[PDB]
């Protein structure tokens, strides 16, 4: 296991650097969470039937 | 003095050209026809590129079609395209240089040569790249077309688009002389089209004769079918680009092809400045010095200057004539040393 | 022309089932020719004798 940990250990730095990339390209890094969304959607509703 | 030379334009026309393709396949996947496998129906599609003209301005489907061909060009890695096309232009123009260089042989000299231009441009690859995308940063969100802009797009229209014409219609005529008569695939072409429409069935996977054709002159009737829809999509394309109502901006949802090229050249323009600035001034002040390490560290370390001096032909004849007659006059010195040391 | 095919399906533009009118075909014409002459034949005046 300790043998194999270093070559899966950069492995998986590799895979969470692609993934981390499209966040970047994509999203622009923009965080977003299910509460967000809801909040902005309603309020721009609430905007809309003003 | 080719630092003096290559200069930014150059990048220009480079980038330019990679975001020309990308230009032509976001477009086609988004609007033009798809090929013919099979001969069953295909699933028809409500809204048409034929009745774009005359289409409602505020339509869901245009806007949807439009909107998410940009987006797709816009958030694609340009930084990694621009600093990878880049790369690998100054690479080759090394190369070149290399080529009618006094380096032409020496290939071990050629090549610590070439090594050291590609880690320089590998070590500034990744600050170009991620420099280009945030600089980039604000026209991905709105790419704002002016107008001078949109004409630049709309001459540039016209020549993609109609090579791409050409290349189609070419290859439809050849394929009506390989087949027979013209009139002949247009038998061929009309029993498809029958068969895509409702008048005739053949319930084949692969059909080998209705109507009298081949399994083989299927095939060419599917691909006859498929170059004529084409064709005639771009030429009624290219009419629309030349029309009236594209050479004026407000239209951006009606003409896909100049809106989209004008997206191309701008994004590719302000990321080809801070590719200039970032990635070839850094080559041209760190090249020399990593030239001139390595060719001494290799020369010293390797003992590649005796058969760096081997190589050419001329040269051998030089040394090798110089040799010789080093080794007579040490002989002569050894005789004269003897003398000396011995007075009679 | 050869068309490597133990059962051919499309040769030449032409269907499997076209091979097969134009096989008819040619054994149809054929078969008339020779039917044609023999007429011709039995009308010869070397089969009066």
């Amino acid at each position: 296991m300790s043998s194999k940990l270093n070559e899966t250990t950069e492995a998986i730095q590799r895979e969470l650097e692609e993934t981390t990339y499209q966040f970047k390209v994509q999203y622009n890094e923009q965080p977003m969470s299910a509460e967000s969304y809801l909040a902005a959607s309603l309020d721009d509703f609430k905007h809309q039937f003003h | 003095e080719f630092a003096s030379s290559f200069g930014r334009p150059q990048l220009q026309t480079l980038l330019k050209d990679a975001l020309d393709q990308k230009v032509l396949d976001q477009l086609a996947a988004r609007y033009w026809n798809r090929p013919i496998e099979d001969l069953s129906p295909a699933p028809r599609e409500p809204d048409n590129i034929i009745d774009l003209p005359k289409a409602d301005p505020d339509s869901p489907y245009w806007h949807r079609q439009l909107d998410t061909a940009c987006s797709g060009l816009t958030r694609l890695g340009v930084g990694r395209l621009a600093a990878t096309v880049a790369a690998s232009a100054i690479q080759q123009h090394v190369e070149k240089l290399l080529d009618k260089s006094s380096f032409a042989k020496h290939p071990s000299a050629r090549k610590v040569i070439s090594d050291a231009a590609a880690t320089v441009l590998a070590d500034r690859s990744y600050a170009t790249s991620d420099g280009i995308e945030i600089s980039l940063k604000p026209y991905k969100f709105d790419p704002d077309i002016q107008p001078n802009e949109w004409a630049q797009g709309r001459e540039h229209v016209v020549g993609v688009l109609q090579a791409e014409l050409e290349q189609c219609q070419a290859a439809m005529k050849a394929l009506e002389n390989s087949v027979g008569g013209r009139k002949k695939l247009k038998e061929v072409m009309s029993f498809v089209d029958k068969a895509r429409k409702g008048e005739i069935i053949v319930e084949g996977d692969h059909p080998s004769g209705a109507g009298g054709f081949s399994a083989a002159l299927l095939a060419r009737g599917r691909e006859a079918v498929f170059l004529r829809d084409r064709a005639d999509i771009l030429s009624l394309r290219i009419q629309a680009a030349k029309s009236r109502q594209c050479k004026t901006l407000t239209n951006k949802y009606y003409c896909p092809e100049v809106f989209l090229d004008a997206v191309a050249t701008k994004l590719a323009q302000t990321a080809v400045l801070f590719l200039n600035v970032e990635m070839l001034n850094d080559f041209y002040v760190r090249f020399p010095r990593e030239v001139e390490a390595k060719l001494h560290e290799h020369m010293h370390a390797g003992g590649g200057l005796e058969k760096f001096a081997r190589e050419d032909p001329k040269v051998r004849r030089h040394l090798d004539l110089i040799r010789r007659k080093e080794l007579l006059e040490t002989v002569l010195g050894k005789i004269e040393e003897l003398h000396r040391i011995s007075s009679g």
